[PDB]
């Protein structure tokens, strides 16, 4: 009566609670802005075909921006819409991986997966309902996608094309993340394998599509992007990743039916029995708690500035001229020219992804404490404040040298894309760094409440995401200009010419140390609850 | 005759030798299982359900072996982990009934005053439990559920002696209604208070077996 | 006197008087700290370190105040966590040397014979660990360390009885160096085997205390 695939459904549905909220989020906000966001953007900013023509030689002429993003082979409002779309394959692959690992491993790594075991669940139980999960909701938001887009008037065919290709990189994913999740005991390790196949898949596509090609072909992103939806649908290069989907199902089984539930084929790195001379305080600590983070966040900003600056002159000569676009990046983003109002807007945004970072280093705090490993550092002579400088000071360094470094890369590139490098490295340096004040709140932010209210910490990434939503609904729309202020990247002034007074700046950083001391001194006089 | 090992061996490495040669029959009673913690009383455990496959010798579970009939024979099993992380996310009341509609059946009325008298809060989510707390979780879900066979290790971790006294009540109570029950202790107070017929294991074989 | 604790009172939401009127005095010994998970155990320890604030009475740890006098008090003082919970990314070496160094240090002699006879293997990182391996490294790290005030709370939990023999043997090795010891056990035989003088604390109050 029992078989190995046994409690299969139980454990499934087991998964959709235990992410109930997680994965429906995931899957809309991942789907529904494809036809609301995208092709009405393109809508909004191409309005006829000759615009759309011009765009598409804009991007085929550009290495950086089809290597981003990929090629446009028509000016159809289908293709040249859903050109932008294609960082939804790596958002469906990123998404699905973590889904499989959160799922398969580190559900064994905390002892989960024997307690569950020893119940009437078979040996493949837990594979077999992760891994239908992850296809559930790969082939789920592939659906959506696809109904989103023939509610617009592109082509019918090409919007079901890039649907089946966007759950096809899902599922692709998938696979390689449940042949992952055998190799390691540790979900770390699996979740850095599995990203690590991801990132060369990415940078084979990326290599292969500001070039001949060919090498776009080797990478299971670029199976996708060359199904070549509105363009002319390629569909029998959609079984190319159902081959490897099944290949690497049949590999995940395989590996799971020779291992047991422990761990599995990969012994961890054994490591030192001596702290070191740089572990003998809160500051070594943490920097080893975070330097992880700071290496990935800070690679991430660099090579995302290094984007801007090749795709700066070139943004001159190809937008709508006296459209929203040349009256948009006058009022977001400073009137003046249109490259230097450009740059106001790549940092603006570099500056909200290093808010982000800051956040999560701030709330490495919280985790801390919450984790019962803050008790454990201040029954030492530990200070209360020596503890929380050092997550505070990482966390501000960490966001000045990511936002110092992305705009390094990004005058870099732009001098070496206009002539010389050393008249514009300068100001696209100031304009990463006038964006520190910004940056240095919501570190500030996150103190406050970690001191004030600890339990709603965490809170401080609605604030962001307020932020952003009154940076964006509201700059963009006729929203009054009182409320506009209470958000500080609009403050920021710009760097080059005139009109820098350098005032809001010094509101800023007066701001973000009230707010720092206010979450020390709170913290100092709090009892540590756990 | 519930369980019944003779020969047990197993190399994981196969540089470690965890078992050789271990011994251990249970026949309807309360049994103790003594030995450090790299003796592989773990490993028995994990080779008992169907987690691990044995080198040789017989493994008798219920009748049936463990690694085929591993879904069959689970019905009729109980567990108690040495140590589980519980998920965050769910409460206890959730974790408790889960485990349930898993392990196939629940008792209401013992699960009321099981709750009642372990003084659980089933609506707390399991990331705010304590120490003491988390190990209730367990032990209701196990206490309360159609098993003649328990496989605790480890039952009480983190539990006052108040609630200490509770357990050995409840295993006392579970005793006369034919339920056969393996310890695993590591504290011989409770060992001695509850289990007769103990068996001491060294490295991999049972040095001391008996009453 | 280490340690002496009379008219200690707390209420936390002001929904749960966690203390009132609680009673305790050390001198250089091994003392005993009894009661269930609710009396408030947790509440005192965490008072004598820092992390809470008291509403009223006398609390006078080495002479300071545990609340101002935080940071220069707790290098005299060595602290092993009910729940010992550590950084998955660390050896541990790295956490026991970590935690000894933030603290009165380390003494090297005592460290390599204590991580020989815990047999602990310091080249493996916290996250593999199990159980009965993570109680060492709060064991090694506390017990090798200028401590003249020791504060357990449950120091073996998921050690074996052979561990808990070396355990006791080690708090008896201190014991005569001058070394206080506060156990706070939940395990009745291993304060009965090295504690004198208890104290049972009920619900705010101590209840009894006596040899
Ligand atoms: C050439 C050679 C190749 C080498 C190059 C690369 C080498 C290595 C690459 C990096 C290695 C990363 C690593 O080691 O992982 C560490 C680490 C894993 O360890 P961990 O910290 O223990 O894991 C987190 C939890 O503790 C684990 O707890 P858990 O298992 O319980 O839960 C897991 C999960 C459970 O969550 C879930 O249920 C699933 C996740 C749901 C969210 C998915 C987000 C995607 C969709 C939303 C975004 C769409 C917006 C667009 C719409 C706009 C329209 C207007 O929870 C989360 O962690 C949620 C995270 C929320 C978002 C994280 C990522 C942000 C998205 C954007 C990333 C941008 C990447 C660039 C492309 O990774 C992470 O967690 C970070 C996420 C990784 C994202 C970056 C991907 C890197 C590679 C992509 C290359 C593409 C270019
Ligand atoms: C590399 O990061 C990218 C992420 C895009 O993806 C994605 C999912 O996130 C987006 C962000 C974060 C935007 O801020 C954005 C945007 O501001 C905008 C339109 C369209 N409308 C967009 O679609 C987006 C957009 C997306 O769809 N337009 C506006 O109204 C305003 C206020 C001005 C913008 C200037 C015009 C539109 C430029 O010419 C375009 C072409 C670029 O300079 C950038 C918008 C980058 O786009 C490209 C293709 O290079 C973009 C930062």
């Amino acid at each position: 009566r029992g078989s190995g695939f046994t409690g299969t459904l139980g454990l499934l549905r087991l998964y959709l609670r235990r992410d109930r909220v997680s994965l429906p989020l995931w899957v809309l906000l991942l789907s529904v802005p494809l036809a609301t966001v995208y092709i009405a953007s393109v809508e909004t900013v191409y309005p006829d075909r000759s615009a759309r023509a011009a765009a598409a030689a804009a991007i085929m002429a550009s290495p950086a921006q089809r290597a981003l993003y990929g090629p446009v082979y028509n000016d159809s409002l289908g293709a040249v819409g859903i050109w932008k779309a294609g960082m939804f394959h790596t958002l469906i692959a990123v998404a699905v991986i973590l889904t499989v690992i959160r799922h398969t491993r580190a559900d064994e790594e905390s002892g989960r997966a024997e307690l569950i075991d020893s119940t009437v669940v078979g040996r493949y139980a837990n594979l077999t309902g992760a891994l239908l999960l992850s296809f559930g909701a790969s082939i789920a938001t592939g659906a959506i996608g696809a109904l989103g887009l023939l509610a617009t008037d592109v082509a019918p065919a090409g919007s079901v094309a890039f649907g089946v290709a966007l759950a096809a990189s899902g599922m692709v994913f998938t696979a390689v993340a449940a042949v992952a999740a055998q190799l390691s005991p540790s979900a770390r390790f699996t979740r850095a394998v599995a990203f690590a196949v991801l990132g060369t898949a990415f940078a084979l596509r990326a290599i292969g599509d500001a070039g001949s090609g060919t090498l776009s072909w080797c990478s299971p992103l670029g199976w996708s992007l060359q199904v070549r939806p509105y363009a002319g649908e390629r569909w029998w290069v959609l079984l190319l990743s159902l081959a490897t989907a099944a290949v690497l199902t049949v590999l995940a089984y395989r590996l799971r039916a020779g291992r047991d539930v422990g761990a599995g084929l990969i012994a961890e790195r054994p490591g030192a029995g001596t702290a070191g001379p740089m572990l003998s305080e809160p500051f070594g600590l943490a920097w080893r708690l975070n330097r992880g983070s700071l290496l990935l966040w800070t690679v991430g900003l660099c090579l995302y500035g290094l984007v801007m600056g090749s795709v700066v002159h070139g943004i001159g000569d190809q937008l709508g001229d006296n459209t929203a676009v040349r009256d948009i990046v006058t009022r977001m983003g400073g009137t003046g020219a249109l490259e230097q109002a450009f740059l106001a807007l790549a940092f603006t945004m570099i500056g909200m992804v290093a808010a982000a970072f800051a956040v999560s280093l701030t709330l490495r705090l919280h985790q801390e404490e919450t984790g019962l490993r803050a008790e454990t550092l201040l029954a030492g002579a530990v200070s209360r404040t020596h503890w929380l400088a050092s997550h505070l000071a990482m966390a501000l360094a960490g966001s000045a040298v990511a936002t110092l470094i992305s705009g390094v890369a990004a005058g870099l590139a732009y001098g070496m894309t206009v002539g010389d490098v050393g008249g514009k490295l300068p100001t696209v340096v100031g304009t990463a760094a006038v964006q520190l004040p910004a940056v240095w709140l919501l570190s500030a932010v996150t103190v406050g409440l970690f001191g004030l209210a600890p339990r709603f910490t965490p809170v401080a990434w609605g604030v962001l995401v307020g932020f952003i939503a009154l940076y964006l609904l509201g700059s963009l729309a006729g929203f009054p200009q009182m409320l506009l202020n209470l958000e500080p990247f609009a403050h920021i002034p710009r760097v080059g010419g005139g009109d820098f007074t350098a005032v809001p700046l010094l509101w800023l950083l007066a701001i973000d140390a009230a707010l720092i001391t206010l979450g020390a001194m709170a913290f100092r006089r709090r009892d540590v609850r756990c | 005759v519930p369980i019944e090992i003779r020969g047990l061996t197993k190399h994981f490495g196969s540089v470690r030798a965890l078992d050789g040669l271990d011994l251990t029959v249970r026949e309807g009673e309360v049994h103790g299982f003594l030995g450090p913690n790299g003796a592989g009383k773990s490993t028995t455990l994990r080779i008992l359900l169907g987690l691990v496959k044995a080198d040789g010798g017989s493994v008798r579970l219920l009748g049936g072996d463990p690694w085929t009939d591993a879904v069959d024979l689970h019905r009729h099993i109980a567990y108690v982990p040495g140590d589980v992380t519980l998920w965050p996310s769910l409460t206890g009341g959730e974790t408790i009934d889960l485990l349930a509609r898993m392990r196939g059946g629940i008792d209401n009325a013992r699960r009321a005053e099981l709750i009642e008298r372990f003084g659980l809060d089933p609506t707390k989510k399991a990331r705010t439990y304590s120490k003491g707390n988390r190990q209730k979780v367990s032990l209701i879900s196990a206490l309360s559920s159609h098993a003649t066979l328990l496989l605790l290790d480890e039952p009480s971790s983190g539990l006052d002696p108040l609630m200490e006294n509770v357990f050995q009540q409840c295993i006392g109570e579970a005793r006369q209604r034919g339920v056969t029950v393996l310890l695993s202790s590591h504290i011989l107070a409770e060992t001695e208070a509850l289990c007769e017929k103990v068996t001491i294991i060294r490295a991999g074989k049972t040095v001391e077996s008996g009453s």
